[PDB]
RNA sequence: AAGGGCACCACCAGGAGUGGAGCCUGCGGCUUAAUUUGACCAACACGGGAAACCUCACCCGGCCCGGACACGGACAGGAUUGACAGAUUGAUAGCUCUUUCUCGAUUCCGUGGGUGGUGGUGCAUGGCCGUUCUUAGUUGGUGGAGCGAUUUGUCUGGUUAAUUCCGAUAACGAACGAGACUCUGGCAUGCUAACUAGUUACGCGACCCCCGAGCGGUCGGCGUCCCCCAACUUCUUAGAGGGACAAGUGGCGUUCAGCCACCCGAGAUUGAGCAAUAACAGGUCUGUGAUGCCCUUAGAUGUCCGGGGCUGCACGCGCGCUACACUGACUGGCUCAGCGUGUGCCUACCCUACGCCGGCAGGCGCGGGUAACCCGUUGAACCCCAUUCGUGAUGGGGAUCGGGGAUUGCAAUUAUUCCCCAUGAACGAGGAAUUCCCAGUAAGUGCGGGUCAUAAGCUUGCGUUGAUUAAGUCCCUGCCCUUUGUACACACCGCC
């Protein structure tokens, strides 16, 4: 065997993160393995308040940037071996994974 | 929330917990007489105030005074 | 100006191992990412290969903060008379698996 | 004596260089290369080392 | 030059053991997030690096 | 683990490399018409592709070139041998990247064309290679202390809000 | 400028003639007049130089002195 | 010059203030070896500029070439490279001197030629940014007027935040900007989910109870993904969607564009980002391996090291902090947050729970956290509840100054910072003047980030408590449009 895997889900963008979680979720139904939802941690959000101008002079403009982290946690759960049940990673570039045990 | 925003959602947390449960197991003719009373004192009892803050600018100390500004 | 002949010569013959040669734009660096056990710092690795550009042997590019040398076909030759190697012994950038 | 004791001019607008002015003014119209356009314009080592050191 | 006094002051700390990953200034670093890059460099690559500004 | 980076200075530790290695391969193949770079990150290999223009010269002689800038770009990040690719990709529509106009127009004046004979030339080749607008502009000295700046513009052409982001190709 | 000090005279070197330090007698007799740092890098190449009250390797083989 | 329009960087009606006092900081002046320097609404807590070293660009000294390459010399019988001891120097810089070794073609000398520069020029430039201006303005196609540049469209008027629209109307149809757009906030007991968020129910408990409550009460006590051994998403997280449109009613109005009020509704104007044609000889060469030209380039304006300075004070100005007190201060008790950071390529520097030692600043041993897993249920402050004080420059205020103890750092003196005990100065609501501002706003009040080895009176955000006055006008201050005059067109900083 009974083993159970974490696949984490790491994205900049939302549109990447969701086609991810939807195809590997339909995937692991396709494949009756039983699968929770996919449960997100809040949104890392990385703010810089610089200031625009490159000199002193101007009237004291912030630029404020914005980086959002989105992360998506998916459980895998099979009765037997699930390594080589599920052999596919599906991915595109602006989205990374990682897969842990369970246990782990 | 502080001190004050905690009674203020007390005390509609309240009426409206029991507005609801009274709603959802008894008659709601009943309901309205009493949440006709609740309306008629303090719509605050039933529905939430939406407003709540306002960003800071990067012109002054809050959300609208600007810093102290001299030509001479 | 004043290196080993050691420290020349390793300075070279990865010149040759492959084609190209990155260096940190640091010349207080104490060693070379590459080749550190041949105790040669990444100062001396700038100015042998300045010399080789002002000579026309490699090419020189600046990103950010570092250098990208690039060998070129005159440098092939005359690396190949300075350390004595055959006309057979091709860098991994020209030749590889071919 | 066209600055003030910080150095800061008190007329911008009265150009202090002889070969230019405020405007851009074009030379000989516009023409030739190198110029701003005109209506004409717009109408292996390790193996070596390997069989040295063997022997 | 002299290998004792060419590099003794250390410099294990301060505004002086940092410079920009770019440009090699040692003004207006920005070190949040390790980024450890020069403030008017940051604003140049801010979109390539990923930063976008919302609002 | 203490090993490992925190997610929020990896992502912007990938970032610092994209920038890097763009603004490189700007600086080495800007005569290339180079366009882009866009990677795809795995942890088994990362591929790395430029867009260009002109793939034959990005090729090296039988792929030099191309041989030459991954192995000295794993020398400068580090990467193992098998995490590191490079592919070349044809850009379709050329005149529609704004980064190919600009460097094409670079080409021109630097062999000493006139600004409204390139900037016409230019503005042109966009507009029947299909766009609904574009806009170009030459600012600096040409022949004289005193600088100008010169604006060639036809079409129609948006600044504000979202849409310039997503429409609207600057370089 | 106006340095109040004069230039700095930088070391000349004193462009000596070949070593010869050491000589042969009775048809060839090998016979050093200078020391031998025994030093396992300094080498037996090298000699100590001698001066007037101590002995000093030409590599960094330390200093000896008779006190 | 006249007429219209708009604006809390204009006023009205007011609020908090600044200007008065001390201190922090930035400018000017003075002094200095240097007190580096830019900048004069749109300079003056600005260059993210909180500088002991570095930073540093300034002053006083002392090392090195890191002056590529080409050519001519000298050279394995030596081109040359380092160095123990003494002196010499601040220096354990073989810098130099005495002294001889050692290094082995890598250099050295000369002639050309590089190179670098936080050196000058922002009045040579690019890019970026500020301002006009975030006001509402700007331009084609066809048609009409013109011989023509040009003009109409783009306007008498009503209306709007907005040439935003409606209306007259030689104009019709458009384009940019405005709007629309993206992010954020408010509602979804509607959907999808969640042992890295939980909530209810149940089982062990622990205590209060027994006047009896007994399906009694509290539990941030333990458990039911300890996977067979409960469900559910209301609360939390975040995706897809919905929701709000002047939509309904009444009134005003050409009864049009729209305006006001009201019911129902979470909401009937949430704040931002972006942002035109163009101009400002506006600021930046001290952000850049962005850059032309000029200067320097070996006794260096390159680079490194030691020390000092950037702080220096008869004085003037600006941004601020603390206060002048009882609507208070002190002491004790009760007690509620949300942004958001957190162990490093170079880079040596993380956030901290727990226990012990000290009165405090802190020190020592054990851990946890690369993070909805740990700090953390962020036990924050104001506020609230009790005691003392009692109109006294008083227990208000904590400047100036003495002694002592700690942490960071190679280095704390010109006090880095912090802590303890001492002194107790002006200040009793501030002249002329002047700034910001319309709802979770002003303001009181703390907490994160940036700067950081040590650090915030700054800045950037977040949270808590939370109002007075106003739904207007051109009176003052500015700007826009139209008309008008012009000998201006380099455009009034003009011409003459
Ligand atoms: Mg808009
Ligand atoms: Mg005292």
């Amino acid at each position: 065997a009974i083993h159970r895997i974490r696949i984490t889900l790491t994205s900049r963008n939302v549109k990447s993160l969701e086609k991810v979680c939807a195809d590997l979720i339909r995937g692991a139904k396709e494949k009756n393995l039983k699968v929770k939802g996919p449960v997100r941690m809040p949104t890392k959000t990385l703010r810089i308040t610089t200031r625009k101008t490159p000199c002193g002079e101007g009237s004291k403009t912030w630029d404020r940037f914005q980086m959002r982290i989105h992360k998506r946690l998916i459980d895998l759960h099979s009765p037997s071996e699930i390594v080589k049940q599920i052999t596919s990673i599906s991915i595109e570039p602006g989205v990374e994974v990682e897969v842990t045990i369970a246990d782990a | 929330g502080g001190h004050v925003a905690q009674i203020y959602a007390i005390r509609q947390s309240i009426s409206k917990a029991l507005v609801a449960y009274y709603q959802k197991y008894v008659d709601e003719a009943s309901k309205k007489e009493i949440k006709d009373i609740l309306i008629q004192y303090d719509r605050t009892l039933l529905v939430a105030d939406p407003r709540r803050c306002e960003s800071k600018k990067f012109g002054g100390p809050g959300a609208r005074a600007r810093y102290q500004k001299s030509y001479r | 100006m004043l290196m080993p002949k050691k420290n020349r010569i390793a300075i070279y013959e990865l010149l040759f191992k492959e084609g190209v040669m990155v260096a940190k734009k640091d010349v207080h660096m104490p060693k070379h990412p590459e080749l550190a056990d041949k105790n040669v710092p990444n100062l001396h690795v700038m100015k042998a290969m300045q010399s080789l550009k002002s000579r026309g042997y490699v090419k020189e590019q600046f990103a950010w903060r570092h250098f990208y040398w690039y060998l070129t076909n005159e440098g092939i030759q005359y690396l190949r008379d300075y350390l004595h190697l055959p006309p057979e012994i091709v860098p991994a950038t020209l030749r590889r698996s071919r | 004596d066209g600055f003030d004791s910080r150095g800061k001019r008190e007329f911008d607008r009265h150009s202090g260089s002889d070969r230019s002015g405020l405007k851009h003014e074009d030379k000989r119209g516009g023409s030739g290369s190198h110029n701003w356009g005109t209506v004409k314009d717009e109408l292996t080592l390790d193996e070596w080392k390997a069989i040295q050191n063997k022997d | 030059g002299h290998q004792q006094l060419y590099w003794s002051h250390p410099r294990k700390f301060g505004q002086g053991s940092r410079s920009c990953r770019v440009c090699s200034n040692r003004h207006g670093l920005i070190r949040k997030y390790g980024l450890n890059m020069c403030r008017q460099c940051f604003r140049q690559y801010a979109k390539d690096i990923g930063f976008i500004k919302l609002d | 683990m203490a090993v490992q980076i925190s997610k929020k200075r990896k992502f912007v530790a990938d970032g610092i490399f994209k920038a890097e290695l763009n603004e490189f391969l700007t600086r080495e193949l800007a005569e290339d018409g180079y366009s882009g770079v866009e990677v795809r990150v795995t942890p088994t290999r990362t591929e790395i592709i430029i867009l260009a223009t002109r793939t034959q010269n990005v090729l090296g002689e039988k792929g030099r070139r191309i041989r030459e800038l991954t192995a000295v770009v794993q020398k400068r990040f580090g990467f193992p041998e098998g995490s590191v690719e490079l592919y070349a990709e044809k850009v379709a529509t050329r005149g529609l990247c704004a980064i190919a106009q600009a460097e094409s127009l670079r080409y021109k004046l630097l062999g000493g064309l006139a600004v409204r004979r390139a900037c016409y030339g230019v503005l042109r080749f966009i507009m029947e290679s299909g766009a609904k607008g574009c806009e170009v502009v030459v600012s600096g000295k040409l022949r004289g202390q005193r600088a100008k700046s010169m604006k060639f513009v036809d079409g129609l052409m948006i600044h504000s809000g979202d849409p310039v982001n997503y429409y609207v190709d600057t370089a | 400028y106006t340095t109040p000090k004069k230039n700095k005279h930088k070391r000349k070197k004193v462009k000596l003639a070949v070593l010869k330090y050491y000589k042969v007698d009775e048809n060839g007799k090998i016979s050093r007049l200078r020391r031998e740092c025994p030093s396992d890098e300094c080498g037996a190449g090298v000699f100590m130089a001698s001066h007037f009250d101590r002995h000093y390797c030409g590599k960094c083989c330390l200093t000896y002195c008779f006190n």
